[PDB]
């Protein structure tokens, strides 16, 4: 139930929210809204044990 | 530390303090009555035998 | 819509800090309207976004009370709290709060969450209103000053300097901002602020009477 975002497009401001998850895409495919190769979710979660 | 006293100065009503040449409080706002009061210091100087 | 232009001529000084200072000259840094700039002067008889780069000074000549409002934000129609601000003869009333409004804001004289909900005195009352809009660190930040200009052909020269109304306490990625109008025409100015250095002269009153820009001409920079 805890999660953090890995990347972004840029860095943060100070006291700055990002609420919002799309797809990042660090290729010259896009995305197209689909997990697919070279498409990650941004949001992971920790997995406390 | 210091003498406080009525004044005349304009405070415009979003100001609190007044500050001088050397950045010390020259005037202050009571927080309870809406009162500008001027702050001098007391009475010193140097003493020759 | 159609776009002119116009010299700034001296104008868009606000108050640095909350401290009364008087017979002084001050030196300051802040996000500042350079002096004789080149700001857009707007005919609005008809309209894509404007650019917020580093805080948005905005004025009006109108008389007639129809500009009233502003949005801000970055996409601007629902899916994020943005801003909503509506000037009417009643309240002031200021919102965060979306509203998935249309393209073309007309106002008759015939939504979700929300954040903020102040209510204050009329900001609107030969009365040139000009304000300033800044984000820093989280923080949003306006000032305002009306002034009585009293030849209405351009922006007047002299200096009035702008006091601080209402910080909000949040906001996050303003890039972009539009206006609303009013219908049973709107002409306003926009020009973009720019951290440069200014030396504000207080008189005998603590008001600011005059100010000098130190990267405008050689003569400036020898006066700071
Ligand atoms: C605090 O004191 C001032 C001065 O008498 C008064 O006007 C104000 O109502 C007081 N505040 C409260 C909460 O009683
Ligand atoms: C402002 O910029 C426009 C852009 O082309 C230019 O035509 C105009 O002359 C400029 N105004 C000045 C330099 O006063
Ligand atoms: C300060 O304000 C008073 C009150 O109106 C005025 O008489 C005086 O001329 C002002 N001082 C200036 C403008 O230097």
């Amino acid at each position: 139930n805890y999660l953090y975002r890995l990347l972004r497009k840029s860095k943060l401001k100070p006291f700055e929210r990002d609420i919002s998850t799309e797809i990042y895409q660090a290729g010259n495919k896009p995305c197209n809204g689909v997990a697919g190769p070279n498409c990650y979710s941004p949001l992971q979660s920790y997995g406390f044990r | 530390t210091g003498v406080l006293t009525e004044s005349n100065k304009k405070f415009l009503p979003f100001q609190q303090f007044g500050r001088d040449i050397a950045d010390t409080t020259d005037a202050v706002r009571d927080p309870q009555t809406l009162e500008i009061l001027d702050i001098t210091p007391c009475s010193f100087g140097g003493v020759s035998v | 819509r159609t776009q002119s232009y116009t010299n700034s001529f001296t104008r868009g000084v606000y108050y640095p800090d909350k401290v009364f200072r008087s017979s002084v000259l001050h030196s300051t840094q802040d996000l500042f309207l350079p002096f004789f700039s080149n700001v857009t002067w707007f005919h609005a008889i008809h309209n894509p976004a404007l650019p917020f780069n580093d805080g948005v000074y905005f004025a009006s000549t109108e008389k007639s009370n129809i500009i009233r409002g502003w949005i801000f934000g970055t996409t601007l129609d629902s899916k994020t709290q943005s801003l909503l601000i509506v000037n009417n003869a009643t309240n002031v009333v200021i919102k965060v709060c979306e509203f998935q409004f249309c393209n073309d804001p007309f106002l008759d004289v015939y939504a979700n969450n929300c954040t903020f909900e102040y209510v204050s005195q009329p900001f609107l009352m030969k009365n040139l209103r000009e304000f300033v809009f800044k984000n820093i660190d989280g923080y949003f930040k306006i000032y305002s000053k009306h002034t009585p200009i009293n030849l209405e052909r351009d922006l007047p020269q002299g200096f009035s300097a702008l006091e601080p109304l209402v910080d909000l306490p949040i906001g996050i990625n303003i890039t972009r901002f539009q206006t609303l109008l009013a219908l049973h025409a709107a002409a306003y100015y926009v020009g973009y602020l720019q951290p440069r250095t200014f030396l504000l002269k207080y008189n005998e009153n603590g008001t600011i009477t005059d100010a000098v820009d130190c990267a405008l001409d050689p003569l400036s920079e020898t006066k700071c």
